[PDB]
């Protein structure tokens, strides 16, 4: 595809702009952009990642947790469906058995399957989820300095069952 | 027909034409760059000076006229960024011609100059460009305007 | 001492370093910019081509007509007979203008300069320097 | 007149350069021609009993085929000078003259080169242009035209 | 543009020996059915599919369909398949549905598995088509229409083998 | 370089002397599992093959080439590496079918999964061989005969096992 | 009619096939056949070019004419990727043709055909439509006033 | 296991040797570059001048001799481009020796000069090259020729 | 407290959003609002800067003040990837502030907040913690030798 | 016997292991052991090199001899990727050895072994065959015109 | 003022910019080409090495012997005792030829020039310029 465009083609590539996936009506002449409007992440769903490598050091945790307060859909225009998420981190050191759970609010985009978390603290660390698109039990999402767009630390999340 | 203003050319145009607006806060650019194009027209054909009375052309830096200078370049801009997907552009320009139609005292020979100003005016304000390309596209915009006159 | 084998090599190396297209203009203008920094008076005769500012167009046009000439020269440099014919016609163009015979001898010094950086250590100076003389003398 | 057509003479001169290449593909480009020829005329192998022409992949034969192209390269190289061609070409006459070559065979070896060139070459060439020039060379080696 | 064997062992072989009826690679991967597979262009097959255009001859996105007409294989020089075909355009210009057509010759490699069609005796433009069957399967194909000289691309189109019988 | 990612769900990047050690140095302890310690590849007598192209030396024209493992030892106190000896053999093409036979020694590294060998000493035509088993199974490879000094790539052969 | 863009890349390859060499053997023989094809349809023009000893087909001089025609013609092409340097060098090349007698505005439009009848025999792949369209806008501008 | 003329060297040769023929219309190149090698031989050993009577060496530019100059370089060329895959080359050169055999008055010491001319002649006509490499290969070509004399 | 490193890359992007232009319309309006926010909390300082005709908010002169503050401030930042050239240019910029009267060590620690209170309203993504940390070590090295 | 090519790359690595440093501590100790191994088999040669105070094994001078032998020897190697500049510098280095008395053609063929004798003991991976082949064609071109 | 530290730095930077192999010759010839364009008379003494045309070989050979000398010098520049020994032997080679004492002082000016482009803004001029003097004075 080209830049902000999205590739719908199953067997006969058709290149369409990003703003028309789950638009509400047929744009891709296949008809393959409307099949996907079911949202995958339901309230109460709880993801737990393990660290891959970490240079953005607040508490440099062993592994951190992520939960969904509530998903919500703006009725009229729904490529994007906003979220409330806790982020729990249970640390340990010399001294203290500190805790944390900062609330934030992201949005999941049916377009490129990414979810975002807007910085929970003022430190300006966005968490950029990315699914593969066919799985939804795990994502390779990793943290980013919201200003600079630089990969700092990765985690591999899993759904719990 | 079918040949003039080929696909590959306007890709060059849009790229070069976009080098100006890479800067932010470009309101002042195209006010100024627009303010010159109308005055420099009046000093060739003096007749047209009468036409701009409603916008008060007598004040060059005047606010009431300045806001008109934006609307001409901005109206030209959407034309260039819409060059691809032709069937829309025809409708886009058709609505400009009709907009110049109800206005009286607009003579077809004026644009012929306005092209020659701009065709030799442009090469001062850009880094690089292929004159042959711009020549093709601006014949497209201008000639189709005035088709109602 | 030139014209044979030692001539042939100048052709091959003329092909490479001279480049093509937008790379050609950039070559020519990089030449004159050498000599005008060295010998400031040389820009007097160019008032016809607006040699006030070399980076301006219309001189860009000129300097390419220049190098194009060397092509005609160096290209036919094998066949001795037809060589003089172009050299004959060429001098005629330079009769009607104010020159010094020392500017020519200066020219070849600063031309073989610029080819240095692009060819580094690889070429025969002896081949060039002597075989550009066979071009330059025909102009006197 | 659909003859060497002194302009068209240099047409093939350019194309040939692009086909007959550098590197070891040349050795492969040779194999094609012969494997093609022998399939048209099974009994033509008898003429090569001296060069180990029984099997065509044997090293002694590979050498033979390059000289053949090597020789033919000289021909197509110079169609500019009608003098030097007739000199160089005339040499080939006395090469073949000492043995019996029917006019049927090197008609087929003509057909062979065409097909192989087409494949080896970049999708574009004019047959009727090639057809003339190599046929001029064929009239050459035959000795009388 | 030389044929790559693959398997236990691999190495180059020049494109002109690929399917010649002689062993050329050591393990004979080149004289096999699955690579030779004489007919992916047997006459009567028809291919179809749409084409975007990002190059010259700028117009709306529409449907095309190439159909193979002829086929030949000289049993002396067996390495390529010379063939004819016909190219169809169902575009709607305006005021009707107007259908362009032309005839095209060209050939089809076994080495590279890609056919190439040039228009013949056509004074009119008619830009040439080039395919490739890189899928490893014989239905689908990637094509793009190209200018005959420079060979730079234009109009990337995909095609499918229309159903036989 | 100089490290090898782990085998499991969550990729980490751990130094090469810590595999098959007898101490877990990962998150999950991938280093203890028989999906890694399995010796199936250097059991004595195994042999790899596949015809080689020569780029750098000898220009012999593609002909078969085998590697074989004559004797393997694993020292009880330093289980990180498997020391072993081999014999490379490849077909010179003269008239009759003939073969020159180097003789080798080297180690097998569980990290890289790549055994690497070297010529012994006072052996005609001193070459060495580098086999990477980075494909899925314990069979097939992408080897290369090299000159022992530069690790410059003499001859590249993609080898299987019979 | 609109040189466009793609047509220029079409040229740049076409011209690279005919021009490729450091020797002049080829570049001569091609351009000589252009005029040799021209004079057959306008024998009146042959009365001009007397200064260069036209009467001798093989002269030690006449070549030194056609050679400068090529190197001048080739000088045009290598500017098409960079315009605005064309006009300047175009206007110059125009004025060198008004300083003499006998320029038929009619003859320029003649040689436009002359290539179109003597190109397709040197090369193989060739675009008649392209070469013919972008060549007029060259010649139509070197015959701007008259002659 | 023989050492001289190792594989990696002739790859350098073929690359450098091919820089000459990158140009098209190279017939005139190797006519001229061949015309020098035979004359420059005659002015060292005068004896050999008699041998070329059949081709009329007395005319340097003469057509009848020119066509002979091609055949020598072209015959040398196929030798270089065939350096890889040795067993063919032996047969290739073997056929040249026998070609020089039936010709009488060709003395083995001649080639020893012809190498020294070419070994010091070549460095003028190329951009770059490793003299050590060429030295190895041309000992291969020349020494194997004349093995019938 | 330790400019560190990553904080500097954090700056270099933040500063690139505010400074991006060849026009001065934006760079002025931002820095003017810094002092306009400063004077609200320290009206005593406004008694200084009388040399530049402070009393006129839109003077043909006063701009020519703030403009040199920016280009001086921007001159600092573009050195952070290369230190040791900072100290030299830091020590210089210090001495230009001791040659006058009415510059209090208390004023600098004030403007440190002035950006923080009103620097973001211009940007969107912004790191308060970073910009605040690496800015002191700039300013706390200006007020060292000054009263 | 044919330096070939691959042998030269073989050298350029071997030589890079011994020569790697900006200090002379290592380059000295290696080359000194060459001659120290030479003189053991040809004590007659030791009668030469009296100019440099040979009799002192650790002199403030003698080092200043061996150092120039290395930098001369290392100067050879770094030319092997570029020939034709070797011959010139080879012929020069030859003539500097004919201007004195007591340099026998027999001595060079001796030191050829001297490296092979004890140069390995410094390195680990080493090719005797390569270093021995390409070294003669260096030395057998020094003793050509010398007795 | 040349000392244990400020000398050490010159060694490290000598390693980098000086390069290796074909890159070394290209370095040397890029040096002389500087000074001969500046001071034309300097080519008088080189008639022995055919310094007519520097790009020709045999001068290429020479200029490398030159730089090789600086290696010997700069390499031992730590140990003061043995330094003078080479400086002693070196001057001897320059006694028998026509020089001016000003050419030396010129040399170091144009040598530290060329290292500028390859090292950009990173190095101590003070370290070089003073510590090349300790090399240059030993030649007087
Ligand atoms: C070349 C591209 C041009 C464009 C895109 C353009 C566009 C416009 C538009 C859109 C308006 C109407 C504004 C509105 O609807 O509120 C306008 C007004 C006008 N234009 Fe143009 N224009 C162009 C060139 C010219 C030229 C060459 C002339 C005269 C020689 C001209 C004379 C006028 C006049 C007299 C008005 C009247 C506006 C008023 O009184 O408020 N325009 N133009
Ligand atoms: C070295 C070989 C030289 C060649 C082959 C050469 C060739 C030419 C050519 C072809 C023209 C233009 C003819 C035309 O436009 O029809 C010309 C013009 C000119 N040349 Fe040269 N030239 C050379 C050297 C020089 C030098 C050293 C100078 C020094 C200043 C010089 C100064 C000029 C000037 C001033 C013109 C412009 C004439 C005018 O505007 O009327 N040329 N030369
Ligand atoms: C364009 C067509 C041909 C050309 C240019 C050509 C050229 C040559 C050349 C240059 C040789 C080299 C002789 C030597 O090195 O001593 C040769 C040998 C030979 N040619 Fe051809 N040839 C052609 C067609 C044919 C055909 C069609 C045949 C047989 C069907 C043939 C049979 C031979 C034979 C047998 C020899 C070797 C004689 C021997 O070994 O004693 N040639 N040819
Ligand atoms: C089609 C493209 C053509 C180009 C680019 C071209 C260009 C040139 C150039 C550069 C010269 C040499 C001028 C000089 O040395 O200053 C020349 C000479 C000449 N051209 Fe052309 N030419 C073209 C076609 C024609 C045609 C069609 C005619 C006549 C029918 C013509 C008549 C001449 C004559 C007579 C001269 C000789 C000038 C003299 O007598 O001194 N040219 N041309
Ligand atoms: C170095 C590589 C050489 C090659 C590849 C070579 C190749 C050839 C070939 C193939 C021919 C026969 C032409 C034919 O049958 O059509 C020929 C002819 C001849 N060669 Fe050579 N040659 C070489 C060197 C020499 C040298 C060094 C001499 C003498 C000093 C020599 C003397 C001759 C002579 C006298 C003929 C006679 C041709 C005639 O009478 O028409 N060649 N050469
Ligand atoms: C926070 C960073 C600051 C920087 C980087 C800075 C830098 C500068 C610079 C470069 C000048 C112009 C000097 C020249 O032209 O040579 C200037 C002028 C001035 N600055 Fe600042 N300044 C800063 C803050 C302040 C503050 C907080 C005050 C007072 C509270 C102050 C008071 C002045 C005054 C009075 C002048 C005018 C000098 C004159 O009277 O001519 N500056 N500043
Ligand atoms: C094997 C490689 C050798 C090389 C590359 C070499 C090179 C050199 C060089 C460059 C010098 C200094 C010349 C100068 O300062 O102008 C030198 C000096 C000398 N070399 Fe060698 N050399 C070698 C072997 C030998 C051998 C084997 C001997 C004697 C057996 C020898 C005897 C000498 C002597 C006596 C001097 C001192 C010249 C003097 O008295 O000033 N060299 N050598
Ligand atoms: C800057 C440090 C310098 C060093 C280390 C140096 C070193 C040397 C060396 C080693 C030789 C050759 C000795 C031999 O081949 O045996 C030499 C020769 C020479 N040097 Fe220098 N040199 C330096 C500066 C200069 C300068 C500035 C000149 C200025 C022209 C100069 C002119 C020459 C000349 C002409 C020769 C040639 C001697 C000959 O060929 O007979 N040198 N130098």
């Amino acid at each position: 595809c080209d830049e902000h465009e999205h590739q719908c083609g199953g067997d006969d590539p058709q290149c369409i702009s990003k703003l028309f996936v789950c638009d509400g009506h047929n744009d891709c002449r296949n008809g393959e952009d409307e099949k996907d409007c079911t949202l995958p992440t339901k309230a109460g769903d709880k993801f737990i990642g393990d660290v891959c490598f970490d240079h953005c050091t607040k508490r440099r945790p062993e592994h951190m947790t992520l939960a969904f307060e509530s998903s919500s859909i703006a009725a009229f225009f729904t490529p994007i469906a906003d979220l409330h998420v806790h982020i729990e981190i249970e640390s340990e050191t010399d001294e203290d058995e500190s805790e944390v759970s900062m609330p934030a609010d992201g949005e999941y985009s049916f377009a490129d399957h990414r979810l975002t978390i807007h910085p929970p603290e003022e430190d300006g660390l966005g968490l950029v989820g990315e699914f593969d698109g066919y799985n939804f039990d795990r994502f390779v999402g990793h943290i980013v300095h919201e200003l600079s767009e630089e990969v700092c630390a990765e985690f591999i999340f899993h759904r719990k069952k | 027909h079918e040949h003039c203003c080929s696909e590959e050319d306007h890709r060059i145009v849009q790229k070069q034409w976009d080098i100006l607006w890479r800067d932010t806060e470009s309101s002042k650019i195209k006010i100024g760059f627009g303010r010159l194009l109308l005055t420099k027209l009046a000093k060739d054909i003096p007749e047209v000076n009468d036409l701009f009375k409603r916008v008060d052309i007598e004040h060059a830096e005047g606010p009431k006229f300045s806001a008109h200078a934006l609307r001409i370049l901005n109206g030209l801009d959407l034309a260039i960024n819409l060059l691809d997907d032709p069937p829309a552009l025809d409708a886009a320009l058709d609505h400009l011609a009709h907009q110049h139609e109800v206005r009286e005292g607009v003579q077809k020979a004026h644009f012929k100059k306005f092209g020659e100003i701009l065709a030799t005016g442009l090469p001062q304000v850009l880094d690089d460009y292929d004159a042959l390309a711009w020549k093709s596209c601006l014949k497209g915009i201008l000639t189709k305007i005035s088709s109602r006159l | 001492e030139c014209l044979v084998t030692e001539s042939l090599k100048v052709k091959l190396q003329w092909a490479s370093a001279f480049g093509h297209a937008h790379e050609r203009v950039a070559f020519g203008l990089e030449l004159w910019r050498d000599i005008i920094d060295d010998h400031p008076e040389i820009k007097a005769p160019f008032s016809r081509v607006r040699g006030d500012n070399i980076y301006s167009p219309e001189f860009g046009a000129h300097s390419q007509r220049v190098l194009s000439g060397l092509d005609i020269t160096i290209s036919m440099l094998d066949t001795p007979d037809m060589l003089a014919a172009q050299l004959a016609h060429l001098k005629v163009q330079h009769v009607e203008r104010n020159l010094k015979p020392e500017f020519f001898d200066i020219f070849l010094k600063h031309l073989l300069h610029v080819l240095g950086d692009r060819l580094g250590t690889h070429f025969d100076f002896g081949a060039w320097h002597d075989c550009v003389d066979q071009i330059i003398d025909g102009i006197k | 007149k659909k003859q060497c057509g002194v302009l068209e003479g240099l047409k093939v001169k350019s194309e040939w350069g692009r086909a007959y290449g550098s590197g070891h593909d040349r050795e492969a480009f040779s194999q094609a021609i012969w494997r093609a020829t022998f399939a048209q005329v099974p009994e033509s192998r008898s003429l090569f009993k001296r060069v180990h022409g029984d099997d065509t992949s044997h090293p002694a034969f590979i050498a033979h085929a390059d000289r053949v192209l090597g020789g033919l390269d000289i021909a197509i190289s110079t169609l500019d000078q009608p003098a030097t061609l007739k000199e160089e070409l005339d040499h080939l006459q006395v090469q073949h003259e000492g043995r019996k070559i029917p006019d049927n065979y090197f008609d087929a070896f003509k057909t062979a080169i065409l097909h192989v060139v087409a494949a080896q070459l970049g999708r574009c060439y004019d047959r009727e242009a090639w057809d003339a020039c190599i046929d001029h060379i064929e009239d050459g080696i035959k000795g009388h035209h | 543009r030389t044929f790559q064997c693959g398997g236990n062992e691999q190495e180059c072989i020049s494109d002109l020996l690929v399917c010649d009826g002689h062993k050329d690679c050591h393990n004979a991967h080149d004289e096999d059915p699955d690579v030779c597979d004489t007919s992916v262009v047997k006459a009567g097959n028809v291919f179809s599919g749409t084409s975007t255009w990002h190059g010259c001859l700028a117009r709306e996105d529409h449907v095309t369909r190439i159909t193979i007409t002829a086929s030949k294989r000289r049993k002396f020089f067996t390495a390529r398949i010379w063939l004819r075909a016909l190219v169809e355009s169902e575009l709607e210009r305006h005021g009707e549905n107007v259908t362009s057509s032309f005839n095209a010759k060209g050939y089809y490699n076994f080495a590279s598995r890609r056919l190439i069609l040039l228009p013949t005796d056509d004074h009119d433009d008619h830009l040439a088509v080039v395919c490739s069957f890189n899928r490893g399967d014989n239905e689908r194909a990637e094509c793009h229409r190209v200018t005959e000289a420079t060979l730079h691309q234009c109009a990337d189109l995909f095609v499918t083998l229309e159903e036989h019988d | 370089e100089h490290e090898s990612e782990c085998r499991g769900d969550v990729p980490e990047c751990i130094h090469d002397l810590l595999f098959c050690d007898g101490e877990k140095d990962c998150r999950d302890g991938s280093d203890e599992d028989p999906e890694t310690c399995s010796l199936n590849i250097t059991h004595v007598g195994s042999s790899y093959t596949g015809l080689a192209t020569w780029t750098s030396c000898e220009d012999l024209n593609p002909d078969h080439a085998i590697v074989t493992i004559t004797a393997a030892h694993r020292k009880s106190f330093f289980p990180n590496r498997v020391w072993l000896r081999a014999t490379l053999s490849y077909e010179l093409d003269e008239h009759d079918h003939t073969v020159s036979t180097t003789q080798l020694r080297g180690f097998y590294n569980f990290g890289k999964r790549e055994l690497l060998l070297a010529p012994l000493k006072g052996q005609s035509e001193g070459y060495g061989v580098i086999c990477d088993f980075n494909l899925g199974d314990d069979d097939h490879a992408d080897c290369k005969i090299v000159v022992p000094s530069s690790l410059f790539v003499c001859a590249h052969f993609n080898a299987q096992r019979y | 009619d609109c040189c466009s863009y793609e047509d220029r890349r079409e040229i740049r390859h076409i011209w690279d096939d005919v021009w490729s060499s450091s020797f002049t053997d080829r570049r001569v023989a091609i351009v000589r056949a252009v005029f040799d094809d021209l004079f057959k349809h306008y024998p009146t023009s042959k009365a001009l070019f007397e200064r260069v000893k036209i009467d001798e087909p093989e002269s030690g001089e006449f070549k030194s004419h056609l050679v400068r025609v090529a190197n001048g013609l080739k000088l045009l092409i290598n500017l098409l990727d960079d315009t605005l340097v064309l006009q300047s060098h175009l206007g110059h090349l125009a004025d060198q043709h008004i300083q003499r007698k006998g320029v038929t505005k009619e003859y320029f439009r003649g040689i436009g055909e002359a290539f179109a009848r003597v190109l397709p025999q040197v090369l193989s792949c060739f675009n008649v439509d392209a070469w013919n369209r972008c060549f007029h806008r060259l010649v139509a501008r070197i015959a701007k006033d008259l002659p």
